[PDB]
């Protein structure tokens, strides 16, 4: 039975480093932008986006 | 098709399904009346009830339901925008007739 | 059925004949649901194996 | 069922901008991000995936903002194409469920 | 006896709607629908999640009919989620409860009161026939259901 496998595909902790690495420069590019809004206030306070 | 008629017809859809199942199956399931215990009470499945709930009738009508969740013979109207931004009745759909 | 035998003796392959199921030749027709097009008759049995 | 209770009353009230998908103890399970994504996707909140092998979330109709770093099971065909080509194989019998 | 719970959001008269609730001469079959009039501004999912479990815990109900008067484009999707996780059927009647969505889960016993995506394509062309509008062009964007709309046109 011939098959294939992926490297570091089950170790969740390893990919957490890459999860925060990509967002490092993504936030900075968005940080230097105008009309910055805020997330909704609670589940019942806000129903808009 | 007014809202009070929608509720009155909507209620009749549910009543004609579960109550009629008592005529033949004669066993009303009693699910766990709680926010939990959904997985352990899976023995009382609703597949038998789901078998004949699409075919409903209220004092005589054809309200069969599609598996995708749409009515087979709905009632539709056509509207047209006018000068003063008011949609007006134009046509009417009645069982494949215009 | 005489032409078929000539090919059998030249390319040494063995055959067996069987008449068409319905009796037509074959065109493209639309089934009741969607716009799926499938052939019929003698033309449509070659593609079906 | 209790996941929906905690997502709304405890997460979005803390100004959350990105959420990382957890991992089920058993790989056969599927509804690990199902309750979170619906609530998170209600307010157009982007979500990043870490353990997501299901291609259901990538249809672009449902779970529009469901991002992930791990390819699902549906991308294995992109290597089957080349492997049979370099192995000089052209006729393939395809069996699927 | 099986209770029935109905929830509506918007502006209306509560007593007038419930007045005709107890008017069904159902002597043919003892349905006994225990209709409960529940009304609150439950557009947010926070009010829905707590209330839906409270209804069944308080009163054993095996049928729910939902109506609404909101234009929310995602209320049906989250509403189907409750029906997906539960075996109690629920139906959308008015408002955002009956907006068009593509697919349903196998465990989702949810239904809507609205035109079918396929039917509208066939109805719309049925009007073009009556006025001899034999030439047309199609422009569409990305949406859960645009592909199926085109498939009926070419057929
Ligand atoms: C056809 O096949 C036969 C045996 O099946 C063999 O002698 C040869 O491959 C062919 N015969 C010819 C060319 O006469």
């Amino acid at each position: 039975i011939l098959g294939l496998q992926l490297i570091n595909g089950k170790n969740e902790s390893a990919h957490i480093s890459d999860a925060v690495g990509v967002v490092a420069q993504a936030v900075h590019e968005l940080l230097e932008k105008e009309n910055i809004t805020d997330p909704p206030r609670g589940c019942v306070g806000n129903t808009n986006i | 098709y007014g809202l009070p008629a929608r509720v009155r017809d909507g209620i009749a859809i549910i009543t004609t399904a579960a109550s009629d199942m008592l005529s033949e199956h004669s066993f009303i399931p009693e699910p766990k009346s709680s926010c939990y215990n959904t997985h352990e009470k899976r023995i009382y499945q609703s597949n038998m009830l789901n078998r004949y709930l699409i075919n409903v009738t209220f004092e005589g009508r054809n309200l069969s339901f599609s598996e995708d969740g749409y009515q087979m013979h709905p009632k539709l109207v056509i509207i047209l925008l006018n000068k003063e931004r008011k949609w007006e009745r134009v046509g009417k759909w009645k069982d494949k007739s215009l | 059925i005489d032409l078929l035998i000539k090919l059998a003796r030249t390319m040494n392959f063995t055959y067996e004949v069987h008449l068409v199921a319905d009796g037509k030749f074959g065109t493209q027709e639309r089934v009741n649901n969607s716009n799926k097009k499938e052939w019929n008759g003698m033309m449509g049995e070659l593609l079906s194996g | 069922i209790q996941m929906a209770l905690s997502v709304c009353e405890d997460l979005i009230s803390s100004q959350v901008y990105a959420i990382l998908v957890s991992h089920p103890p058993t790989p056969n399970d599927h509804f690990t991000p199902t309750p979170v994504s619906y609530t998170a996707g209600f307010y157009r909140i982007p979500v990043l995936g870490l353990t997501t092998r299901m291609s259901i979330y990538s249809d672009k109709s449902i779970h529009l903002s469901f991002l992930r770093t791990v390819p699902p099971y549906s991308h294995q065909s992109s290597v089957w194409f080349e492997m049979m080509r370099v192995y000089s194989w052209n006729h393939i019998i395809l069996l699927v469920s | 006896s099986i209770g029935i719970a109905v929830i509506l959001v918007g502006t209306s008269d509560e007593v007038a709607i419930k007045d005709a609730h107890e008017k069904d001469d159902f002597h043919h079959l003892s349905v006994v629908p225990r209709v409960e009039l529940v009304a609150m501004n439950e557009t947010d999912p926070k009010s829905i999640i707590t209330r839906i479990c409270d209804l069944m815990s308080d009163r054993k109900i095996q049928g729910v009919v939902f109506a609404d008067d909101t234009d929310q484009e995602a209320i049906a999707q989250i509403l189907d989620f409750i029906s997906a996780q539960t075996l109690t059927p629920i139906l959308g009647i008015h408002g955002g409860s009956s907006m068009i969505m593509a697919d349903k889960d196998e465990s989702s016993m949810f239904f809507q009161f609205g035109p079918s995506i396929e039917q509208q394509a066939s109805v719309m062309l049925n009007i073009m026939e009556e006025y001899d509008w034999y030439i047309f062009s199609i422009v569409t964007t990305y949406f859960p259901g645009y592909q199926d709309f085109v498939n009926k046109i070419r057929s």
